[PDB]
């Protein structure tokens, strides 16, 4: 299901994904950027909501 | 040749060879001391070099 929908997923959610990345690019630490991995996947679910 | 003559070339020898042993006696205890601390510029074994070190962007994000 999620490889299927992959590319638009990227596409729509591009930004909140790629702050979370450039988080733990930067932090290094997963005890940082918690919310940022929060806010990924609420994005991600109302990609799917739509 | 005259007394004096030898008088002035013994104690320019005189002076030369105590310079000697106080160098020669100077350079074993600073020997000693760089070779104990690592603070000067003998005894220096290598290291790392940090330059092979590559900071770019790797794969998982904690490094």
């Amino acid at each position: 299901v999620l490889k299927a929908a992959a590319h638009h997923y990227g596409a729509q959610c591009d930004k909140p994904n790629k702050e979370f990345m450039l988080c733990r690019w930067e932090e290094k630490d997963p005890r940082r950027c918690l919310e940022e991995g929060k806010l990924v996947n609420q994005c991600a679910l109302d990609f799917f909501r739509q | 040749d005259g007394p004096e003559k030898n008088y002035e070339k013994t104690m320019a020898i005189l002076q030369i060879e105590a310079e000697k042993a106080e160098l020669r006696l100077k350079e074993l205890e600073v020997r000693r001391l760089m070779r104990a601390r690592g603070d000067g510029p003998w005894y220096q074994y290598p290291t790392i070099d940090k330059a092979l070190i590559d900071h770019s962007p790797k794969t998982t994000p904690d490094n």
